[PDB]
């Protein structure tokens, strides 16, 4: 959309903090989006840049956001085992059981990849072990199939 | 050998014969190209995945090719892309002096015995090994200007009554069709299908059924019975031939009675292979062909055989197509060969004129315009000995020579001229004394050259291919005007020359040469006497001689070098990069704005601009394009405000007003096929099996590094592309084996649909050609189309793919790089502005030392040539000044007498650097090969000066200072008549503006400045350091 | 006799009888050397931290070494003392009959689930007028 | 296999034909499709040309035009080689 | 095992070898080392 | 000279109708009137 | 065939040139060589 | 070249004798080899 925006979407992605924080300062559109329709705080989740996370969530960027497939960038972070940034985006009001238009939850996602500090904190957070996807498939079904065995435990 | 010919002029006329005609032969039936072969043998592994993206391909095709290049002989390194377009390509790169046929059999060969590895889709599309000898003679664009045909209808044209008849010309070594002959395009709508209950799988086996040829066999075959009449073949089923045949293929018969063809769940067209690229000539669509020159041929015969048949192809196009020549090297190479036979020509002119104004009659004349000639064409057949061609290197590298063939006819004619006026002697007589006095001299000037010259041709890789070219052309024309100077000019001298009685040196004539030979003989005792003072205080011009060294060491630092200067070769492009994920409209509206302009704001200059959407040097994609600009004639735009350079740097700054599009114009190098080749090219290399992204994470960490010295290194950036959003859709096995869905059925059918699925060939017009299924566009577009495809199960049920299917996006690479078979990524940069690529690449090794664990890096393409070239330099220029030395200790028998000749490298040296600083040139190969014949003809004018000084000391037994003044006077005619004609003769190439003027100035001002001041300076220096040196030792 | 020209015509009837042979051949690779008998070295790997087996510094050798040694020039042919890794699937006839299945089961099974699918793109050519979306469509690929 | 001169001509031989442009010291190339199925591309190159170049520079282009074939024909193999027309000798074999 | 390619230079390709394992060692897991138990080479240098 | 030729035309819609895949015809006519290379046998040590 | 009797004209006209060209060089003479070669057609009629 | 005085001797089955047959007859040429210490020495197969 607009030219600042485009340039917030690139520094996010690589992590450039300095170029972000003058951005921040020149009113750069932070609910900015791809054709994919990722905010700056989708590649920042992404890409794992805690710093930027943290910033552009102090510069009023929507937490729960959803990409054209429903995706929010706590997905992203719980998906890609970025501990710090899960922590962060729920303690500013991140769905923990948020589905995207597959019924997959940050839970489903971080049990798949098996992270288990993620998966305790988003349980600590009040996350829905018994939530289904679109294939009735809970995080301790993808736990059992993987044969996590450590991941099993924390899930029944 | 000159007493022989003195006494056998008719044998000497003989020689120059034989010389004459092997020359003439040669110029008859020697190539002519613009370039030579120069980069070193590569060969290209290249094929299609239809459908396929860069790690499928790369996991499946490249890997396995790469895994399989073993045992091939003489392979330097190995790099490969893997992209989004389906599309490898490996180029196996190999030692110069490799048999590139031998290289690409051995390629071919390991590739054969790796086809049964790769998939069944990649065996069927074929892989490609082709030499990678890029280099075309001309593009010949064809085009539709009624609008009645699209870029597709075109394409076919070409390829059906056009491309094997260029083929089949004379001279035409390769030919490229830019675009694909038609493809049977079956569009499946996934609604219709759905319908009849129907899958891709489906539509592929009815047409595998239905489009084939069915083996029979014969009436009345061996073994028969006995009395058979009739012996015939029998014809079955045979391949179809139109879109209404495929069109009523049977997919289905419906219970009630109806039948379901294919025509009902397809739009049926011939179509192209592919739609990645967009070519538009001006707007209009367009197709063509790239031709190539075989090895061996003539680039002007070719051209106009090209355009011979060409010519004959016109009475049978379809109304509106139109045939168009956007680039054509044959106009520049045109031009090069006749601004040289020009110089070559007024050079010989010149010579007339000078040696006329000095000597003063027509017999004298003669010997030099016979005797250059008879040394020219002899040189043609020596070029044809060696296996050369008449280019742009050689051309030039006997424009260079002139000057050391016109002082040999000079220095010969000059010396019998003078021995004649002051001793009284008959020309017969006075030949013979008078070459007693060179001969020597000439033969000793022949081995130095050969030692400045020879060492040149053994420079390795590019570079030292370029110097091979002017070494052997000019070691090949001063070996022969030594050789016709010993035989041919002595017999001439002694049998066309008039008689002089002793002391006429032309003082008692009238009118202008009266005045002349009475003005130059009172310049003659003031030169002497000049030297004479000079001799006095020669402690003084030590000390302006170590100026003028120190003066050079300066300038040589401070004047910045090149390859070869580029040229307004009518021709230049402009690249269009739009954002990564922008489609190809976008990308067409940016070349549709590019169009405009140059048709607009550059009507005058521009004939067309060649819009190619899809097509990048940096990748293939939808989101980049390339316009490849054709000027008019360079003598329709006058003045340097309507050149490539002015034009370039207008259209960059007028297309940085464009926003979403990173648009710029640029020129095309010297040579093409040589790449750009400034500064250097590194590979950064994934030796522990990180990963891409941890690769990524050590490239930005380098990148940021390289930042950080803008120094030392300027525009260190990646070659490559960055990664991508895509459409990550995880197929769930249990839902489809619940359903009863094979996976084999749904992933044809997403292939098939959405990738485009290669089925098998059909017959156009007596012309086979391919059969593809693909969805129509409608219904292969965005994520939501998925869920409207069906597949159906074991129990005859429609399931869509939303059913058992899953989808999100995440980021991955659009072009997977490879180095020697390790994953890599190519990183581009140069050398800041005062320091050398030498440091830049010692930074860029240092700064790579300091990147995470398993990440390495190696030099490629022009970095692993220079790295290499860069260590022979130091050990030939010694072995040039050792042998030099010991040619010139040979010639003297003296260890000490060399150093005054050698000490005169500086005044030569100075002069070029000064014209070539003050004229805001490079230091390119032109000016380098211009110095050492600069170097070359002030060292023969030292040697004949100090040679006839320790003759005088030698036999007459004068002193030192009465045999060098003495000398020096004897020798001023000479070099000032070899100077005034060679600096007029290099006058016309540094003024030069036209077409190739760029070689011409960089050729003639290194000269023309090097001349002036090796002429100015030695006649008084040389004297100097003959004195200084004899002093100084014995 | 020129051993390059000795190779290509020995290959160029070979690739007559390449179609002829069993499918399993094929896959193997057949390969065309031009070599000594006799070894000119044995380049040896050893762990002196005994943290890799045999099978371990094997694997690495042959994934990490050979190729790069098999494509210098000069060498004609490179035996690896040891073999590169595969993924070994072990099969047990008693459980395989337990659940009414078989060895051609299991094939079918990794050729379906273990596959590297080309899948075609999101906005790809030709596409419909205003198309803003290009991506490509990733499928099944292989397992690691 | 199993084809009549035209399809095989149409098919197999202006196929390889129009990928044997520009091969060095080429004088000129006969070949014919017959109803049994066979093609024969005989190149005959100048006096003095060295017959193994020859055959590499030959198979190196046959193998651009090769997945342009159909697929039967692939299946069988294609050979270059060196060919020569004329029968030294008939060695003749009979049962006494 | 490495055996000489046909007409091969013996030394010239066995210090190419060395070259490219040269290449590789820095990037070798802890523990890894070249050893070389059997090589014709070392005597055609000392003999000569 | 120019042969004659017997042209077969199956009608595949007929075919289908009375439940003959066209493989099957194709293979029978093949077979019969042409001859069909199946497999190698061994006829005294030698492949044939 | 047709190339032998093309380039004959061209192999006479360069061996009578090379033939008159050494016979001048050896005897220092342009009448020698004008001498001699008059004789050639004497030959060739009796060929003929 | 060779080891000085050795020799390397190959039996051809020329008549599609088969694999026994072709053993039997090497067995009887090894077991006459043996009783000719005097000429031959160590004559043994080099297959398994
Ligand atoms: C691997 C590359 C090899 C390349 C080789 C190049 C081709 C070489 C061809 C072979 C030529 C060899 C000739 C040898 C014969 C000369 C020695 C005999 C001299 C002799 O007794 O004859 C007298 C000439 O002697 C004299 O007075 C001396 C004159 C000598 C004449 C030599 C003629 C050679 C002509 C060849 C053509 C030119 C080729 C280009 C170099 C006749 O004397 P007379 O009293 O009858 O006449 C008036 C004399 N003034
Ligand atoms: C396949 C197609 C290819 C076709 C190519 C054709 C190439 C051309 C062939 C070669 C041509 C030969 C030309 C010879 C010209 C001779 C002129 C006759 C002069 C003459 O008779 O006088 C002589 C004296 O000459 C003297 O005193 C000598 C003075 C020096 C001679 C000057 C003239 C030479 C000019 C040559 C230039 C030719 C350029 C052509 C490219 C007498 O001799 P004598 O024996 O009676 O005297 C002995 C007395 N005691
Ligand atoms: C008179 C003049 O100007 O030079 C003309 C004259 C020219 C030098 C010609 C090129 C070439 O045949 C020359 C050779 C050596 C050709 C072979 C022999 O038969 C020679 C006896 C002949 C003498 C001069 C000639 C006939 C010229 C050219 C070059 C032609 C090519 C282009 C692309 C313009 C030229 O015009 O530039
Ligand atoms: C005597 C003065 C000194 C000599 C200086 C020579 C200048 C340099 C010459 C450069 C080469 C000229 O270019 C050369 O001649 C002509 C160009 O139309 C072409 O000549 C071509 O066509 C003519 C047509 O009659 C044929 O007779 C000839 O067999 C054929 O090769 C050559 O293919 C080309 O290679
Ligand atoms: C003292 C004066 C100098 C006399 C030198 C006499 C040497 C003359 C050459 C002798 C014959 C051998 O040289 C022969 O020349 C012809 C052209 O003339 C070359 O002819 C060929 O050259 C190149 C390279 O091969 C080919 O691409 C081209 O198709 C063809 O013209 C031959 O490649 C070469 O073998
Ligand atoms: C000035 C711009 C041009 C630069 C390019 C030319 C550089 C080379 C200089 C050549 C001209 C030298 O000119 C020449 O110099 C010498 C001394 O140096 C003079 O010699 C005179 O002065 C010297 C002083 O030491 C006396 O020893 C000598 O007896 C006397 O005659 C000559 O009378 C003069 O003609
Ligand atoms: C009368 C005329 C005589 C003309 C003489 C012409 C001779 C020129 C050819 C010989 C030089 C070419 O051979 C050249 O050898 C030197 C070493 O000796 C090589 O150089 C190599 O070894 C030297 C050792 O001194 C190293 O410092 C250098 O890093 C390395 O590149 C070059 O790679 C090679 O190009
Ligand atoms: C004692 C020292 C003297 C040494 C002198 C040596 C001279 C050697 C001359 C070699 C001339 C080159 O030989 C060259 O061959 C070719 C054949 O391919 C001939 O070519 C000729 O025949 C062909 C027939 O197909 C014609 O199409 C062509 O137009 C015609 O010119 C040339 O006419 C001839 O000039
Ligand atoms: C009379 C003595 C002359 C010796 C100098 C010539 C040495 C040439 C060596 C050589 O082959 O180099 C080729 C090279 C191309 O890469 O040519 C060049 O780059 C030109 C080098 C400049 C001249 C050298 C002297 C500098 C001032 C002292
Ligand atoms: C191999 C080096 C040759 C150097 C040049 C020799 C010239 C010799 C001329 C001098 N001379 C013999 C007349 O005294
Ligand atoms: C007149 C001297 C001719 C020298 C020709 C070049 C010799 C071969 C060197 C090739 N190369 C530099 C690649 O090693
Ligand atoms: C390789 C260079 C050789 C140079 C030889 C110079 C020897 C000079 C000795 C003279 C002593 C008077
Ligand atoms: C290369 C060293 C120069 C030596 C000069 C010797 C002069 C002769 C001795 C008096
Ligand atoms: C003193 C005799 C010289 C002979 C030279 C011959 C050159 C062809
Ligand atoms: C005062 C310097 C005079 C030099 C004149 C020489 C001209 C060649
Ligand atoms: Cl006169």
């Amino acid at each position: 959309g607009s030219d600042l925006g485009k340039k917030l979407l690139e520094a996010a992605r690589a992590g450039r903090d300095d170029e972000v924080r003058i951005l921040m300062a020149n009113g750069a559109d932070v609910n900015a989006a791809d054709v994919v329709g990722w905010t700056p705080l989708h590649l920042a989740a992404y890409w794992g840049h805690l710093e930027i996370v943290e910033v552009l969530l102090k510069n009023g960027a929507d937490v729960n956001a959803y990409d054209t497939l429903g995706s929010t960038p706590l997905h992203l972070a719980a998906h890609f085992g970025h501990l710090e940034i899960v922590e962060v985006l729920l303690k500013n009001g991140a769905d923990v059981n948020a589905k995207d238009d597959n019924g997959i939850t940050p839970l489903h996602l971080a049990a798949n990849r098996g992270h288990l500090e993620i998966v305790e904190v988003l349980l600590k957070y009040g996350a829905d072990v018994n939530a289904q996807d679109k294939f009735g498939k809970t995080a301790f079904d993808i736990s059992i199939n993987n044969g996590n065995e450590d991941l099993a435990e924390i899930l029944q | 050998m000159p007493n022989f010919f003195i006494d056998r002029p008719i044998f000497a006329w003989v020689i120059a014969i034989i010389i004459m005609l092997a020359g003439g032969l040669a110029i008859l039936k020697l190539p002519v190209a613009q370039y030579p072969t120069i980069a070193p043998p590569a060969v290209t592994i290249s094929a299609s995945y239809p459908g396929a993206d860069a790690k499928t391909v790369q996991d499946t095709v490249t890997q396995v090719i790469e895994q399989n290049m073993n045992g091939i002989d003489n392979l330097m390194y190995m790099s490969s892309n893997s992209d989004s377009t389906g599309t490898v390509q490996i180029t196996l790169t190999f030692e110069s002096g490799t048999d590139a046929d031998i290289a690409q059999v051995q390629v071919q060969n390991k590739l054969q015995l790796a086809m049964p590895l790769l998939p069944q889709e990649v065996q069927q599309q074929g892989v490609s090994v082709e030499k990678s000898s890029s280099s075309f003679l001309m593009v010949v664009g064809v085009i539709n200007t009624d609008g009645t045909m699209t870029q597709e209808d075109i394409s076919d044209y070409v390829a059906a009554n056009m491309k094997d008849a260029i083929s089949r010309t004379s001279g035409v070594g390769d030919v490229q069709l830019f675009g694909s002959q038609y493809a049977m395009r079956i569009w499946m709508n996934p609604n219709e299908l759905n319908k009849f209950q129907l899958t891709p799988v489906d539509v592929i086996t009815a047409i595998k059924a239905q489009n084939a040829q069915v083996a029979a066999g014969q009436l009345g075959g061996t073994p028969p019975v006995k009395g058979q009449q009739l012996n015939a073949s029998i014809i079955a089923q045979t391949r179809l031939t139109s879109t209404e045949e495929f069109g009523k293929i049977l997919l289905k018969v419906n219970q009630d009675g109806s039948r379901v063809l294919l025509r009902d769940v397809a739009k049926i067209e011939l179509g192209g292979e592919n739609y990645d690229i967009i070519a538009e000539f001006n707007g209009q669509p367009a197709s063509g062909l790239g031709i190539k020159l075989a090895t061996g041929a003539a680039a002007l015969d070719t051209a106009a055989a090209i355009r011979a048949e060409l010519a004959k192809m016109e009475p049978f196009f379809p109304s509106g197509l139109k045939i168009v020549y956007p680039y054509d090297t044959t106009p520049f190479v045109k031009i090069s060969i006749h601004e040289v036979v020009k110089t070559l020509v007024e050079a010989i002119i010149l010579v007339f004129l000078v040696m006329y104004l000095f000597l003063q009659n027509f017999r004298a004349t003669l010997i030099p315009t016979i005797a250059v000639p008879v040394v020219l064409l002899g040189t043609f057949a020596v070029l044809a000995a060696f296996g050369f061609s008449i280019n742009t290197l050689t051309m030039f590298g006997m424009v260079l020579a002139i000057g050391l063939l016109v002082d040999d006819a000079i220095v010969v004619v000059e010396n019998v001229e003078r021995v004649m006026a002051e001793e009284g002697l008959p020309p017969k007589e006075a030949t013979r004394k008078s070459m007693g006095q060179i001969q020597g001299a000439l033969v000793g000037i022949a081995m130095v050259l050969s030692a400045v010259f020879v060492p040149m041709a053994f420079f390795g890789g590019s570079t030292g291919a370029i110097y091979r070219q002017f070494s052997i052309t000019i070691v090949s024309a001063m070996a022969l005007s030594v050789l016709v100077a010993l035989i041919l000019t002595p017999a001439l001298c002694a049998t066309m020359l008039k008689p002089i009685a002793k002391g006429d040196h032309g003082e008692g004539k009238k009118g202008f040469f009266g005045w002349f030979n009475r003005m130059f003989e009172k310049s003659t005792h003031h030169y002497t006497d000049s030297v004479g003072g000079i001799l006095r205080s020669t402690g003084r011009y030590l000390v302006l001689y170590l100026i003028i060294v120190v003066g050079m060491a300066y300038l040589f630092v401070r004047l910045p070098s090149s390859f070869l200067p580029d040229e307004d070769q009518g021709v230049f492009m402009t690249m269009v990069q739009l954002p990564a994920g922008a489609t190809q409209e976008r990308t067409q509206k940016v070349l549709n704005e590019v169009t405009h302009y140059y048709l607009t704001k550059e009507k005058n200059n521009v004939e067309s601009v060649f819009a190619v959407n899809g097509f990048g040097f940096a990748g293939r994609g939808q989101n980049t394009g390339i316009a490849f600009v054709s000027l008019k004639d360079w003598a329709d735009r006058p003045g340097e405000e309507n050149k490539v350079e002015a034009i370039t740097m207008r259209a960059t700054r007028a297309f940085s007003q464009i926003k979403d599009a990173m648009v710029f114009a640029f020129n095309l190098p010297a040579i093409v096929e040589l790449g750009t080749a400034t500064g250097f090219d590194f590979e950064l290399i994934d030796q522990a099996g990180l990963g891409h992204e941890k690769l990524t994470q050590a490239r930005n960490q380098l990148l940021a590094e390289a930042a950080k010295h803008p120094d030392m290194l300027t525009s260190v950036r990646p070659n490559g592309l960055e990664d991508t959003p895509q459409f990550k859709i995880d197929i769930d096995q249990e839902k489809a084996q619940a359903l009863g869905v094979s996976i084999n059925d749904i992933n044809t059918t997403l292939g098939a649909a959405w990738g485009g699925s290669y089925v098998n060939d059909f017959i156009d017009r007596g012309r086979v050609k391919k059969v593809y299924v693909m969805s129509e566009a409608k219904y292969r577009m965005l994520p939501d189309d998925i869920g409207d495809w069906y597949v159906r199960a074991a129990d005859g049920q429609m399931v869509p793919f939303s059913a058992f299917s899953s989808s999100r996006w995440e980021y991955g690479s659009p072009r997977l790089e490879r180095y020697n078979g390790l994953p890599s990524m190519e990183i581009l940069g140069q050398a800041a502005p005062g320091k050398s690529t030498g440091e830049a690449m010692e930074l860029m090794e240092q700064l790579a030392s300091k990147l995470p664990t398993g990440v390495g890096y190696d030099w490629t393409g022009m970095s692993y040539q220079e790295r290499l070239s860069g260590n022979q330099a130091p050990s030939l220029y010694a072995i040039s000044l050792i042998v030099v030395f010991l040619c010139l200790a040979a010639l003297y028998e003296s260890w000490s007498i060399p150093f005054s000749v050698m000490l005169v490298v500086p005044l030569g040296v100075i002069g070029a650097l000064l014209a070539a600083t003050f004229r805001g040139l490079t230091n390119d190969v032109y000016f380098q090969v211009g110095l050492l014949t600069t170097i070359g003809l002030s060292a023969k004018n030292a040697i004949l000066i100090v040679e006839f000084a320790k003759d005088l000391m030698d036999k007459e037994g004068k002193g030192l200072i009465e045999a060098t003044l003495d000398a020096v006077r004897m020798r001023l005619r000479p070099i000032l008549m070899t100077s005034l004609a060679f600096i007029l003769g290099v006058m016309p190439l540094v003024i030069s503006t036209g077409a190739g003027s760029g070689a011409q100035n960089a050729v003639g001002t290194g000269v023309m400045g090097g001349m002036v001041t090796a002429t100015v300076l030695a006649i008084f220096f040389v004297p100097v350091f003959f004195v200084v040196v004899r002093r100084r030792f014995s």
